[PDB]
RNA sequence: GGCCAGCAUCAGUUUUGGUGGCAGGAUAAAUCCAUAGGAAUGUAGCUUGCCUCGGUAAGUAUUAUAGCCUGUG
RNA sequence: AGAACUGGCGAUGCGGGAUGAACCGAACGUAGAGUUAAGGUGCCGGAAUACACGCUCAUCAGACACCACAAAAGGUGUUAGUUCAUCUAGACAGCCGGACGGUGGCCAUGGAAGUCGGAAUCCGCUAAGGAGUGUGUAACAACUCACCGGCCGAAUGAACUA
RNA sequence: GCAGUCAAGCGUUAUAGCGACAUUGCUUUUUGAUUCGAUGUCGGCUCUUCCUAUCAUACCGAAGCAGAAUUCGGUAA
RNA sequence: UUUGCUCCACACAAUAUAGAUGGAUACGAAUAAGGCGUCCUUGUGGCGUCGCUGAACCAUAGCAGGCUAGCAACGGUGCACUUGGCGGAAAGGCCUUGGGUGCUUGCUGGCGAAUUGCAAUGUCAUUUUGCGUGGGGAUAAAUCAUUUGUAUACGACUUAGA
């Protein structure tokens, strides 16, 4: 759906003479906060020893972009599951937010790789701080210098079966 | 311009069925040769990644804390 | 919310507006379609030829005039596909099907008439540009059809008188807008812009 | 006349300080100033003067007026309300006839039966005054 | 897709790296500390047997060639980057093909070799023509005309397509030997030559005009001054 | 890729007036006037100076950017056929039957007539295109001349005339008749 | 009093609108204001090359006769 | 193919998959109202020719059962990626010039000079130039490219993956 | 077919194991010499149509294709 | 086949069933272009303006629309005649001259409405194979039977006969 990001705070339980075990944090996109916590312990199953019964969620919080109405440029690092293994790919999204930048990289995924939301592993979004760090061409080209461009051929919705006049598509 | 028979694309039943019963036969043949066959059995960061310096330099001090970390 | 309602089949495509006419008659509308050979198939020539030579492929085997019947008038091939998505052997699809006439070039007493257009169905808005399509005549006259250019001339001749009103029309309307902006500064046309009109 | 001339076909340009049109949503029917370009159908908007709030839209969900001011690239609300107010984006657009057309449907959806009456009674005083003159002429 | 397709030959000899402009780098800032007299010769369309008569000529210097781009970054762009004082005059003075001689001769002997050295060689494009040339009508010849037929051999028959299509001259195949309908001037003396006036001479083996060495500048190690020579940059 | 914009240049000379509407393009120079429709590819014309036109392409791809190269191509061949003209030489050859080539007038169509090609009783007949002349060379042996404000007008006429005289049935390494493009240039000679 | 209906006030189930008061989060993030730094897809100003009476092509110049970004409050 | 266990069907109608012994929903008194399942909403046909981001043009696309044809084979179709390289002391194409000397290296042949063959395949001068990549000659000649340079001026090539 | 060889890939940090295209040996040796068990369904006459996986007729491409003739291939029922 | 047949006006009469209930309101062409207005040196011309839907335009007040008194203007509109022109794709329609005869809500007045009882389509629009009135207009053919054989199983076909 509409994605949120949100900061998710584990740890293990509290043994006996091994007390306040580590605090791991990771940085999630999801719709809601069960799919959350399910990515969460996903993850942490993954990469370290720590299962859901064996665990807990110290805290989850929602992180809302910090200038969600400036430009910006996001590279996103992912990689996807495949039969010979892991797949690095970066991609380069000129969007206002981070959950605005996951949600069009996954409806790519989905258009050009086929792939899917638990198939795809986010592993960083960053801002590009310099435009000459920018190096995808269709990215660059929206870059220039007093950049304008029209819109041929514009077709009008039409809200009536039957119209009385030839229709015109100018702009 | 004479035009050639078009072959159909209309589904068969009996078709769909034993190519049903065909997969079905084909995954417990794969999933014992799985079994079966004697056979032995990580990418890091993308060169376009612009940060490419900054996550070496993170992944460094990390590797140099944590040497300590364990020994004292 | 017209008694009859006449579309000009130029620009259109053929699938779309057979849908909705096919729609409007069941709804129970009185329909007349004319200029049928200038009507489009989305998709090129040889494609669309080839479609129809695969039609005149199916016919019964023991005898040809039970099989499939292979009209090559535009407007006839148009008639199919709107009688393919009219439920036509029932009392209800036949009663629908005669709410609807088809015409080559515009006919009286319709060269007087009125005529519209349906948006949902027009090439312009529909096929993206640099997209291939057929032209309906040029389609049946490859197939079969013989009254291409006797259609080109009265539709000349047509369009000629058709031209000579229009003109006529122009002046008077000119004469018209003239006389109703000399009464645009009176209290009359005050109150009237006041309210709208 | 051994020039060579060919013809412009004038096009609406996406571009910062274009003028839109909101047409559906929360902020249909209100202007809105192009402050930067995001990509080929996304655009930035800022529409400070009519309330609009500063967003991310799509192309598809604004028409391109012909009205354009002057305003740098990125410019926050601030600015863009400076802008707005000094370039006069508000008069020049109501005294285009689309706007008139507009203000024109609205006063007709509002009106009253006893105004549509007062609209027949003076339209037949102004149809025999016209018919008049121009059975003269 | 819809690419064009590189041309694959399996030859001997590989593609020089960066390794050998910086062999060319190092020598030349070598040799500018060695000698004492760096002369710019500009050295456009030379023949290999002239060059190699040439350094043969001058025993006991140095005569480098290579990229000018990387001549004068050995020899320092710009005042700040320069190897010596005052070399930018030097490296600024360079242009197209150009050579650099190193050597320790007095000036005036360096100057009256390059003034007396010429040579003959083929007449070049865009350069004004030697002599006229007209191949004779009949049997084409392998030098056109410029010894006896007699003494000549006739031209090969599988040098008719090329004189035909790339010469564009009118050339028929009778009994095995090229022949022309009417005599075919090529050249007027005193015009400007193309690359097809050029080619047909050089096939047909002409070789009027004269190559000379043109002579730049020098630049003097201890003196550190460049002085211009303008020798054959007439 | 899609990109935003692609344009390219077209140069006008001095004495050259180029006129656009709606993709209708008329070149007019000294020796003459040309017409091209160019309404079969989606393209926008825009005039900066008498002396360059700029054709662009908006939000384009790979087909569409190349029609647009090849737009540049025909209006560049226009410019100079109207300039300069088209002139192809070519040479008709045999070894036995000498080829007769003529210029016949039947019902003012402007044909030209080959005869005696490989001994064939036959008459071929290669009508002229509106537009180019023929010309039989002078002091040139077996030389026939097409000269014309189209290239393309030329060039089709030429290759009609070189595929008229097809050899059937024979080896071509032995039997060489025909008649062969042989040079391709301008008319005029200035410089 | 037999047949068919209309309206009003209720009861049970349900469907579709308008409007009010509260509570949580980074006690939303923003916007806005103030303040300190910064750079270019370099605003004013200046210099040169020569350009249709100054419109530009390239250097300088961090707010100027436009603006923007980040941190903090 | 042989064993263990568990589901569905025969005895069972209803909605959907166009149609159906084992597929997807759901099991059944007679009715009214509401909401749904699975499946769907261009027309046949009840229900958006809805909204949004991309991809694809097939000289019989596709709207399929995920089995086979199927070699993850072939393609100068298109899109997105991965890793190596080259690059203003000059990116890819293009044009022009150079492409040398011992030397016509040895054997062999009627002839064989880089280019019918058999074995060596070196040295010098270079910016670079094979005891030669091909065309060509009876042998030579001539052209070419391997390589280098001049002009041009900004990105480009290769191999893989989807 | 059986047995073997090579290695573009696949697999791996244990030069194990799969493995395309190629290739060898037997069948099968050198001077163009000199019929062997269908255990259960076959063929006609008259007459129509269809497929193309084309023998001929039509048009093409290649080949030591001179001509003549022929071979291979393409569109085509 | 007890005056049959057909239209022209006037009465009475019944009638209007795939679904009237203000009006189907006429350029052509392009869509990476057009429409309208204006000007000149008439064009692939210059200048201005319009689109962003018909949410329009025209019509629309009066017992389902009555009876009368004026004012202003010489307009609008219905009907029966009358003058002329055009339209053959299925024309059956479009424009137009003249007088006559009604209405006019362009503006100002005076009378009438009721009880259909608080709604019940509450019936309103062309044609009329029916009659009566009447002034005019015109007085056939086919088939069976007989006959021919250019035809034929029978029907049919093709001939002839006041
Ligand atoms: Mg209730
Ligand atoms: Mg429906
Ligand atoms: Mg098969
Ligand atoms: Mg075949
Ligand atoms: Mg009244």
């Amino acid at each position: 759906a509409h994605f949120k990001e949100y900061q998710v705070i584990g740890r293990r339980l509290p043994t006996e003479s091994v007390p306040e075990p580590k605090l791991f944090r990771m940085r999630i996109f999801a719709s809601n906060e069960v799919i959350a916590k399910s990515r969460y312990w996903y993850f942490l199953q993954k990469l370290h020893k720590v299962k859901k019964a064996s665990g807990e969620i110290v805290s989850i919080n929602q992180i809302n972009e910090a200038h969600p109405t400036k430009v910006k440029n996001f590279g996103v690092w992912v990689r996807y599951d495949s039969r010979s293994g892991t797949h690095n790919m970066y991609k380069e999204i000129r969007d206002v937010s981070r959950v605005a930048a996951v949600e069009t990289l996954y409806q790519d995924m989905a258009a050009r790789h086929r792939a899917r939301f638990r198939s795809i592993h986010i592993l960083k979004v960053a801002e590009i701080e310099k435009t000459a760090d920018v190096k995808r061409q269709y990215v660059k080209q929206f870059l220039t210098k007093d950049l304008k461009f029209p819109l041929p051929h514009r077709v009008q919705k039409s809200t009536k079966t039957f119209s009385y006049k030839r229709p015109s598509t100018f702009y | 311009m004479r035009v050639r028979k078009r072959q159909s694309r209309r589904t068969s039943t009996k078709l769909k069925e034993g190519i049903k019963k065909k997969a079905s036969a084909h995954r417990k043949k794969e999933k014992k040769m799985a079994k079966k066959d004697v056979t032995w059995r990580d990418p890091g960061i993308p060169s376009n990644f612009p940060y490419k310096a900054k996550i070496l330099e993170e992944i460094e001090a990390k590797k140099m804390k944590d040497l300590e970390e364990r020994e004292l | 919310v017209e008694p009859v309602v006449v579309i000009d089949g130029k620009g259109h495509l053929v699938g779309r507006l057979a849908s909705v006419v096919a729609k409007q008659l069941l709804n129970g509308q009185k329909i007349v379609v004319v200029r049928a050979e200038e009507l489009n198939i989305s998709g090129e020539f040889f494609r669309n030829k080839l479609k129809y030579h695969d039609f005149l492929r199916k016919a019964t085997a023991f005898n040809k005039t039970r099989g499939p019947f292979h009209f090559r008038a535009p407007s006839r091939i148009f008639y199919k596909a709107l009688r393919g998505m009219v439920s036509h052997k029932t009392a209800r699809g036949k009663a629908a099907l005669e709410r609807l006439k088809v015409f080559e070039g515009i006919p009286p007493p319709y060269d007087k008439k009125k005529r519209v257009v349906v948006p949902q169905a027009l090439r312009v808005l529909r096929l993206k540009p640099g997209r291939k399509y057929t032209t309906l005549g040029k389609l049946s006259t490859s197939v079969g059809w013989k009254y291409e250019d006797v259609v080109a001339k009265l539709e000349a001749k047509r369009k000629v008188s058709s031209a000579e009103y229009y003109a006529k029309k122009r002046a008077f309307t000119k004469k018209v807008a003239s006389a109703n902006a000399t009464a645009a500064e009176s209290d009359v046309a005050k109150q009237l812009a006041a309210l709208g009109y | 006349s051994t020039d060579s001339i060919v013809k412009a076909s004038n096009w609406r340009l996406v571009e910062v300080g274009r003028v839109v049109l909101i047409k559906k949503g929360q902020s249909a029917g209100k202007l809105a100033a192009i402050v930067e370009i995001i990509d080929q159908k996304k655009v930035l908007i800022d529409g400070p003067k009519a309330g609009v709030p500063r967003q991310a839209i799509n192309l598809g969900q604004v028409v391109l007026t012909p009205l354009t001011f002057a305003l740098p690239r990125g410019a926050r609300t601030a600015t863009v309300s400076k802008k707005w107010a000094a370039a006069a984006v508000c008069e020049k657009w109501a005294a285009s006839s689309w706007a008139k057309k507009i203000a024109q449907r609205e006063r007709r959806a509002a009106l009253t039966d006893f105004e549509r009456f007062q609209v027949m009674v003076l339209r037949k005083q102004k149809r025999y005054t016209v018919k008049k003159a121009l059975a003269k002429a | 897709r819809s690419k064009r397709s590189k041309l694959v030959t399996l030859a001997q000899t590989d593609k020089k790296g960066r390794e050998n402009k910086e062999r060319i780098f190092d020598e030349v800032r070598e040799a500018l500390d060695t000698y004492r007299y760096v002369w710019v010769l500009h050295l456009d369309d030379v023949r290999t047997p002239v060059l190699q008569e040439i350094r043969t000529s001058w025993a006991g210097s140095k005569l480098i060639m290579g990229k000018r781009k990387v001549l004068q970054k050995a020899l320092g762009e710009k005042r700040e980057e320069e190897y010596k004082e005052n070399l930018y005059q030097l490296s600024k003075l360079c242009s197209g093909v150009t050579g650099l001689l190193f050597t320790d001769e007095d000036v005036n002997t360096v100057k009256e070799y390059f003034k007396s050295y010429v040579r003959s060689d083929y007449s070049r494009p865009n350069t004004k023509a030697p002599l006229t040339f007209t191949i004779p009508e009949g049997i084409v010849y392998s030098r056109g005309g410029q010894i006896p037929a007699e003494e000549d051999v006739p031209m090969i028959h599988s040098l008719e397509p090329t004189m035909r299509n790339k010469f564009e001259i009118p050339t028929k195949i009778k009994a095995g030997k090229i022949t022309i309908d009417s005599p075919y001037l090529v050249c007027t003396e005193g015009e400007k030559l193309d690359v097809r006036q050029a080619l047909i001479l050089k096939q047909f083996g002409i070789a009027a005009s004269e190559f000379k060495v043109k002579v730049s500048a020098y630049y003097d190690n201890d003196s550190s001054t460049v002085e211009s020579t303008n020798i054959n940059m007439e | 890729m899609k990109y935003i914009q692609t344009e390219q240049q077209i140069e006008v000379p001095e004495g050259v007036t180029v006129s656009i509407k709606s993709r209708i393009v008329k070149v007019v120079g000294p020796r003459g006037t040309l017409t091209k429709n160019l309404k079969h590819i989606d393209v926008t014309f825009t005039k900066v100076n008498n002396q360059l036109i700029k054709v662009a392409v908006h939000n384009g791809g790979r087909k569409h950017v190349a029609a647009l190269r090849t737009v540049k191509s025909l209006v560049d061949n226009m410019i100079t056929g109207v300039t300069k003209g088209y002139k192809y030489k070519m040479r008709y050859v045999y070894a036995h039957f000498p080829i007769n080539v003529n210029i016949v007038e039947k019902d003012g169509a402007k044909f030209i007539e080959v005869r005696n090609f490989l001994g064939d009783k036959k008459i071929r007949n290669v009508p002229v295109r509106d537009g180019v002349t023929i010309e039989f060379s002078t002091n040139v042996k077996d030389e026939i001349v097409l000269s014309g404000n189209s290239v393309e007008d030329v060039s089709q006429n030429a290759a009609d005339l070189q595929q008229i005289c097809r050899v059937r049935n024979k080896d071509i390494r032995k039997f060489l008749d025909g008649i062969y493009v042989s040079h391709k240039g301008f008319i005029t000679e200035d410089l």
